[PDB]
């Protein structure tokens, strides 16, 4: 479901977004 | 640039007994470098805890939030893990502004706990009584995080500290019959779950989409804490019309589903699902204390199921 | 198309207040946990 | 086929005070005539004050 496409969108951005500082 | 580039390495080489002396001498704690992190922000990243605690006796600033995130240093804290470093921070002066701080996208510490796992984290952001459902920008909690992360224990803390297990109208039964974990199906309905809620883009309740995937494990638990057979979804379909767009027989979900789809259920049950209603799905240890018989109690909190 | 004593499907013919009112159609104090 | 009673057609679905037994009759009515049919099944109204009664009195 295009439900959980999204919400597993944020939870990448999350990951990315803490890691960013060595990126 | 000397002592900039000093303290920052007496805290990466975990040398505290330097850091405390140019504490005394002046040094601020307060400045930042580029992604506007604090050496709060640095000791907390690299684990340093002693470095933390002094750093915090000598005015800094826990609330600081970069600038690539609008992340504390309790997000990087909540992230690796390091509750040590959180439980001081926590103890500071600047508890209630930083434990539900929110990133530039909604996520507090317990978001970031939740997201990867982190049970003592999350006990600990608990303990010091966090909100237990704040709301990120696109509305999810932290229960959702843990859910789709499959962070398993996280679920089991954060719905044992009262989070809205029927976040989103019915998501966590939504997430168990898309993945098929019976496992999380059975336990969300053993915790209460709400099983008659739609969807609010289409309407589609559990029961519509165990059937989507014809689950007949999933169609049956929903059934059987009492789904509602004949809701409809946006377009007008019952779950078990939604089973008749994939139609050809011969699979035993529609055959369950047309079982109970006609068959009005039994008066006990009924009765079940409306003593639980009125006494509140998620009130439940309330029929403890009623003037029935064990057998009778056991029937209502479907037990043995 | 469809005393101290007390239906059926429809004539007062009875071998025992058309002229949606359907098949479904003291209780003591609930205790207080329904409220 | 106070006291009450019907088609044993209508009670093969199955002489508890009066509001009890008053309703486990309406349910037999109501479980044969919507069983096995071709329109959505309404509800069974259970009000909530006779409702552990009722639920005691339904050994189904």
């Amino acid at each position: 479901r295009q439900e959980l496409e999204s919400l597993m969108k944020e939870q990448d951005l999350l990951e990315t977004k803490l890691r960013s500082y060595e990126r | 640039l000397q002592e900039e580039l000093q303290i920052q390495a007496a805290v990466a080489a975990g040398d505290v007994h330097t850091v405390r002396k140019m504490l005394e001498q002046g040094y601020s704690p307060n400045g930042r470098d580029a992604n506007g992190w604090t050496l709060l922000h640095f000791s907390a990243a690299r684990g340093k805890e002693r470095c933390v605690r002094v750093f915090l006796e000598h005015g800094a600033d826990p609330t600081v939030k970069d600038l690539i995130g609008g992340f504390t240093a309790l997000h990087y804290a909540a992230m690796h893990g390091r509750a040590r470093i959180a439980r001081l921070m926590l103890e500071s002066e600047y508890r209630s502004d930083i434990i539900n701080a929110k990133s530039n996208d909604g996520w507090t510490p317990l978001h970031v706990a939740a997201h990867y796992g982190r049970d003592s984290f999350v006990r600990l952001l608990l303990e010091f009584k966090a909100e237990v459902d704040p709301l990120s920008d696109k509305g999810t909690t932290p229960l959702q995080l843990a859910i789709i992360r499959e962070r398993s224990s996280c679920v089991k803390i954060l719905l044992d500290h009262n989070a809205n297990i029927d976040i989103q109208n019915g998501f966590l039964l939504r997430y168990a019959v898309i993945k098929s974990n019976h496992s999380y199906c059975r336990m969300f309905l053993q915790r209460g779950a709400d099983t008659n809620l739609g969807r609010l883009e289409d309407g589609q309740t559990p029961l519509h989409l165990s059937a989507l995937r014809d689950d007949v494990l999933c169609a049956r638990m929903l059934y059987n804490y009492g789904a509602d057979t004949n809701t409809r979804n946006y377009e007008g379909q019952t779950p078990l019309a939604v089973s008749i767009s994939i139609s050809g027989s011969s699979r035993p979900c529609l055959d369950f589903l047309q079982e109970v789809t006609r068959q009005p259920r039994n008066l006990q049950d009924l009765c079940r699902i409306k003593i639980r209603q009125c006494i509140g799905l998620q009130n439940l240890k309330l029929l403890d204390e009623l003037p029935i018989a064990k057998v009778m109690k056991d029937y209502l909190k479907h037990k043995f199921d | 198309m469809d005393h101290k004593t007390t239906f059926t499907d429809a004539r007062i013919v009875e071998g025992i207040d058309g002229e949606q009112t359907r098949p479904q159609a003291s209780p003591p104090e609930l205790p207080d946990v329904m409220k | 086929y106070h006291e009450f009673i019907v088609k044993r057609e209508h009670a093969l679905t199955s002489n508890i005070p009066s509001h009890v037994l008053s309703k486990v009759c309406m349910y037999f009515t109501y479980k044969v005539r919507y069983t096995n049919s071709s329109t959505e099944i309404p509800e069974f109204p259970i009000a909530p004050e006779i409702a552990l009664e009722l639920l005691m009195a339904a050994n189904f």
